[PDB]
């Protein structure tokens, strides 16, 4: 599936030792056609009580509740998507929703209200690529000493590093990685071209770490 | 609770 493909793609680049080239030509691996459509722009870890709330770059909001269910509010402010633990999806609206979801809608709004007003948008300067097509939800997440790892249902894996605020957005369908550096500049690369042309030690180190993180996701 | 940047 997506994670197995991502692992293969990362291993292939990492095995090639991209930073150890005679002449690294990192810029030759850039491909703006592979810029992602979706990534996580902000998040709140309230997992001691309710779960993890997050906002995607399209200003939609989601919550992965502690009971392994998900509720998504589209950026129109009314459309909802509810995903049961099985993955069973239901579409509804805030204006017309079963009373059984009132509590979870209320929790999502508390998350939304906080995030719209008070957190920075990751990738605020990134224009998504032109698309056609499905809104993803948060499948899994965890935190380590160095990063928070966010796995979306479209296969994308996002890794936000705590120390220096650098970020990776990995897509196994594009076989691409977007790297946001500490200055918030960003580049999108085709992983196969990073294997061909190489890259700096900073990006190579984060791609080695990313492979370790995908191993963790695979082990659930 | 923890927050993004
Ligand atoms: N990076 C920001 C500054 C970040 C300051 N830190 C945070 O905002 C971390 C998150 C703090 C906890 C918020 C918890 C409340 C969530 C809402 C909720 C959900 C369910 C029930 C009740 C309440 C910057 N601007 O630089």
């Amino acid at each position: 599936c997506h994670l197995s493909d991502m692992l293969q793609q990362l291993h292939s680049v990492n095995a090639s030792k991209p930073s150890e080239r005679g002449l690294v030509r990192q810029e030759e691996a850039e491909d703006p056609a592979c810029i992602p459509i979706f990534w996580v722009s902000k998040w709140v870890d309230y997992s001691d009580k309710y779960g993890l709330g997050y906002q995607l770059c399209d200003n939609s909001v989601g919550v992965l509740f502690n009971d392994s269910t998900r509720l998504i509010l589209y950026n129109d402010g009314d459309s909802l998507q509810y995903i049961e633990r099985d993955g069973t999806e239901s579409y509804l609206t805030v204006s017309s929703h079963p009373n059984s979801l009132m509590k979870k809608i209320t929790l999502l709004k508390y998350f939304r209200n906080y995030m719209s007003e008070h957190l920075l948008k990751a990738g605020a300067n990134i224009t998504p690529r032109e698309g056609d097509a499905r809104l993803p939800y948060l499948r899994t997440w965890f935190r380590t000493r160095s990063a928070i790892i966010l796995h979306l249902s479209n296969g994308s894996v996002q890794i936000n590093f705590f120390q220096d605020h650098t970020k990776l957005i990995l897509c196994p369908l594009m076989a691409a990685v977007t790297y946001i550096d500490e200055k918030r500049d960003f580049r999108t690369y085709r992983l196969s071209l990073l294997e061909e042309y190489g890259c700096c030690k900073e990006l190579a180190s984060r791609l080695r770490y990313a492979r370790t993180m995908v191993d963790k996701l695979l082990s659930s | 609770p923890l927050a993004s940047t």
